[PDB]
């Protein structure tokens, strides 16, 4: 990890006498490599402090990279199978479901959007608009139960009103949903432990078998034979669960089919024109609602297993054709995080006016999203407050995190440390009564898993003790992350115990030198997992396997570096 | 009005009122969610700060952004006198506003700055040489 | 008669809309009457797998390697070593659990079965088979031989026994190769022209599964395994074929574009519809190709006419016949509207003897396979869409100008074209209608007068041909399934409604 310090005006006399390449950081990497050093240093400016860590900015540029496949792809995104131990799928779902819709119950029901109506209206208003209409497709759904043919246009509105009861099961708090449903036959059916309760699991379990019995609904509409504006709406109620972190490629494979059936409409302005009728004008403003919502959860699903990019013209350097209604300003955050964070992968430096721009927007943003009131015992308003302040909250984290390393302006670390130090008090703020569930948002799960990554890899190198007090803090409060998270979460647990260990060797074993460049175990570990990961992410093998009978065959520092790996291996964060 | 607090770099804790003290950003959005701490600032500094803010907290001052546009307009007399100070503290205020984010201090401190960098004599400026040594010579000979 | 080049222009736009888009590529739909499948054909391919039996398939499998080459090995190369995979299919038969991988093999030979079933000629299919369990299971008429379109339902039935394993594989769960080749197996018969849309799904999951590799050159390296490069001349295979199969399904329905011995076949195939491309590109916009376009696509047309001539055959290799037929039939189709666009925008000298010259050889190239041994020739897609543009374009030049050869050709095209094979079916049907339709539009510009404002023309001819065009468009918008979806929201006159009252355009859609 190359040596660095204090940047030095003109190539060294040295260097170009003999006419190499003169690496400029004081004295060089090639003179202090022969043991030249007296004369590279007394020319001018002999002006020394051995702050001793001259390897930070190659590292700090090497977070990007980690941060880029670990904490996004490998940890959410990213899934290996094995094409001849996964059983087929015999049933097709048909015992699952058949259960699962016999437990349901009617009064249940409308209790639940009874629930939906009261607190969870800045999510599917985006999308449909108005739900108690929607009790009557409810009704609809009650009213034909025993019959034996179905239309195409029922089971799609059968398939959106289980989405939308997928969405209140997820996000309903544990003493409610102990309230309105029982126990003991899911025990008796499923064949867990029998005294699971709510709190103990059950909760995802049946999020999960409803979402799955909404696309067995969407399976028996033959929905690839039918382009309808359903399956969206179905997939825009689904995609605020965790349901695109259970089955990824599942997924971004319904995220294509609902992109094709988007642009089967050939639609591209959606302002209503002088001449048309007024139902075309309003169904022009709800496409306009539905394409933004979808720009928005066709982003959260980037990566190396989803290559059709909806995006098609949107920026905001030097979408304002729009009414910054909620779903515009709900997109622009989103749209600065984009030109925030498309420079992971990359390596090249984005210039200064950029994020001045950045900054400027930032302002703007805050400014007219602390600028609306509301009531108190508007509950949705309070949480759409919620959303807006904490994904402003995140991406000014992500500005002054790649102010701090690409060009490190005055004080950033401490700014850091501020908007980390106002994102725990955002959660801690909702840990108490009646806004508890709250956290079990994505993005929350997002923006922790980012904080928590970045302040455990500057505690492993740099010390200070208002960063030490912080990574006190982010451990106390992933301590307490709601359950839903679930399986998810304990493997964010995992990472960070990892990093734990990883400040040890950094501390038994001392930095080596070789006069240009450094070497340590922790190096080669930290650049042997994203070797690993990046293996895991190549389809060549996959496709091997199937074009048919092409069946693939192929000092005590390594020792150090192989009892590491050999202890606490990087492969536990799949499944 | 409830008053809020801040904490300076020496541990000192300062009140002050919502309506002065919502002049900073920073404080702004901190307290559009009372104490928020300012680390990096002399205890001296801060005051200078709180003393400025409550001597223009009722100016006006253009605009938001067509600032570099509009600037240059001169300075008033009481901002000079008030910043007529030793450069370290003058560099302790600068970078204490540009952590509270306060830019028409800002701009009045780098106006001040910039009046002494643009009028310096020609003595000054015939020193602190480039890094070639001998070419230097060749520029020294004219 | 200044009145002939505009309609001529107003040709092209006839011809994108009513022969392409309508024909085929249009389905309209009741989303409130069409029954949902509860069953999800459980019965019905629970049944067509009960039928087929092992020897059977045996002697299909007999008949693809013997006389189908030109098609699976563009896709899946050599055929024999996939007998193994049959072995274990019957070997895998009854029993309880199953696979993932499995079940893709399953349904790649399911859809070679298809293809089996489709290019069969009758006598060896009726050698095959029976007929009635086929009418115990559905009762219909018991005199409804093979001929009579039971081919086409056995065709259909294997076509959605193959898309029900793919649907028992969740294959939108585990993205593999053998969609792929699933697709391009059934993408040569006419299924795609059953259900357009659910091969424009299966298509688009097709580029998804594609692009989910990540591999843009396919040239072997010599640092690499030679597996690797065996996979990536494969896929090179398969990257031009599926290409070439997405631009045979062009047009409003589908947004989501893509772009030494017999591999250099599949390069002059390619590059046959990569021209063809570069001279359909101007038919809905209102450009005008230059001249310098024209007579690079007529030098390069000429050296791939070269290099098609330069090729060889074998009268026991029949394999390497269809080849040439196929080749031939190609140059020869590009060749035609090339010629085709130089009369409509230019009119050159011997244009018209250039189109009647390739006309004439086209009819020779398809009455010429009427000997034994080379019927199921007929049978493949592209014919039938070169039968349909040069049927429509005779029969509107023929409304126009009138010339004793173009008179004598058109008869030769009516004969020609009821003798194409029964497969077709319905979709044949309608063809005749069009041709027809337009027989009957030939009078009226015969009893009528043309009048004259000093600028423009007015006659009821015209107004019909635009209303036919008006009336397609109204059916290829989706507005009205969006607000179904979202919630529970003189005499010319008189003479173009009786005309439009007897003869509607309808009948051409689905
Ligand atoms: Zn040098
Ligand atoms: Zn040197």
């Amino acid at each position: 990890n190359r040596t660095t310090q204090l940047k030095s005006k003109h190539p060294c006399s040295v260097c170009t006498r003999r006419k190499v390449k003169c690496d400029r950081m004081i004295p060089c990497g090639n003179c202090r490599k022969r043991g030249q050093d007296s004369e590279c240093m007394k020319s001018t400016k002999l002006i020394t402090a051995s702050s001793s860590k001259e390897y930070l900015p190659d590292l700090l540029l090497f977070w990007q990279n980690y941060e880029y496949w670990i904490t996004n792809i490998g940890l959410y995104k990213t899934k290996q199978r094995d094409l001849t131990r996964t059983p087929a799928n015999l049933d097709t779902d048909t015992e699952e479901c058949m259960f699962w819709m016999n437990y349901l119950q009617k009064d249940q029901s409308f209790q639940l959007m009874n629930f939906a109506m009261e607190n969870l209206g800045a999510l599917y208003f985006g999308s449909i608009g108005d739900i108690s209409e929607l009790y009557l497709r409810v009704e609809q759904y009650w009213d034909r139960r025993a019959d034996k043919n179905h239309s195409v246009d029922g089971k799609y509105w059968d398939a959106l009103i289980w989405s939308v009861f997928t969405m209140c099961i997820y996000y309903m708090p544990v003493e409610k949903l102990a309230e309105i449903f029982s126990v003991y036959p899911l025990h008796e059916y499923l064949g867990s432990n029998k005294r699971l309760n709510w709190e103990d699991g059950m909760q995802l379990v049946m999020c999960q078998n409803f979402a799955r019995c909404s696309l067995f609904q969407l399976k028996q509409c033959d929905f690839m034979a039918h382009p309808d504006i359903r399956l969206v709406q179905a997939y825009l109620i689904l995609a605020t669960t965790t349901f695109p972190y259970d089955e990824p490629l599942l997924a971004n494979s319904l995220l294509t089919q609902c992109i094709h059936t988007f642009k089967n409409f050939h639609v591209d302005d959606f302002r209503p024109l002088l001449n048309d009728d007024p139902v075309e004008s309003i169904a022009k403003v709800t496409l306009g609602r539905i394409f933004y919502r979808l720009c928005g959860c066709d982003y959260l699903q980037s990566g190396p297993r989803k290559p059709i990019a909806l995006h098609t013209e949107v920026s905001s350097l030097l979408v304002y054709r729009e009414e910054n209604s909620t779903e515009v300003l709900y997109w622009k955050i989103i749209s600065l995080d984009r030109d925030l964070d498309q420079y992971l992968n990359k390596s090249s430096k984005p210039p200064l006016k950029t994020l001045d721009a950045i900054r400027r927007e930032l302002d703007i943003f805050q400014y007219k999203v602390d600028s609306l009131e509301e009531d108190f015992r508007s509950n949705n308003s309070r949480f759409q407050k919620f959303i807006a302040l904490f994904q402003i909250s995140t991406v000014s984290w992500k500005l002054f995190k790649m102010y701090l390393i690409y060009y490190d302006t005055a004080d950033s670390l401490l700014k850091v440390i501020h908007y980390s130090k106002v994102i725990i008090s955002l959660i801690v703020n909702n840990f108490h009564a009646k806004s508890e569930f709250f956290n079990r948002h994505p993005m929350v799960m997002q923006t922790i898993t980012r904080v928590v990554s970045f302040i455990s890899f500057y505690q492993i190198f740099v010390e200070s003790a208002a960063v030490k007090q912080l990574l006190v803090d982010l451990t106390e409060l992933t301590a307490n992350l709601p359950t839903i998270f679930g399986s998810k979460l304990d493997k964010l647990v995992y990472l960070t115990e990892r990093l734990s260990k990883l400040k040890l060797l950094w501390d038994k074993v001392q930095l080596l030198d070789s006069g240009d460049s450094f070497y340590h175990p922790v190096f080669k570990i930290l650049q042997n997992d994203i070797k690993i990961i990046e293996l895991k992410n190549d389809e060549m093998f996959s496709l091997i396997k199937g074009l048919g009978s092409l069946v693939p065959l192929n000092s005590d520092f390594r020792t150090i570096v192989e009892e590491f790996q050999s202890e606490y291996n990087i492969s536990d964060i799949l499944s | 009005t409830s008053n809020v607090v801040l904490v300076s770099g020496e541990g000192e804790r300062f009140t002050v009122d919502k309506k002065i003290a919502e002049r900073s950003l920073l404080l702004k959005n901190y307290l559009n969610d009372i104490v928020m701490p300012v680390p990096n600032v002399r205890s001296s500094v801060l005051q200078k700060v709180i003393e400025w803010a409550e001597h223009h907290r009722d100016s006006n001052f253009p605009d938001e952004d067509d600032d570099d546009s509009r600037k240059s307009a001169p300075v008033d007399s009481w901002d000079r006198e008030f910043l007529k100070v030793d450069q370290e503290m003058l560099y302790e205020i600068i970078l204490a506003a540009n952590y509270l984010n306060i830019k028409p201090l800002l701009d009045a401190g780098c106006k001040v700055v910039a009046e002494m960098i643009r009028g310096r004599s020609p003595e000054e400026i015939r020193r602190t040489f480039d890094f070639t040594p001998e070419e230097e010579a060749a520029i020294r000979r004219e």
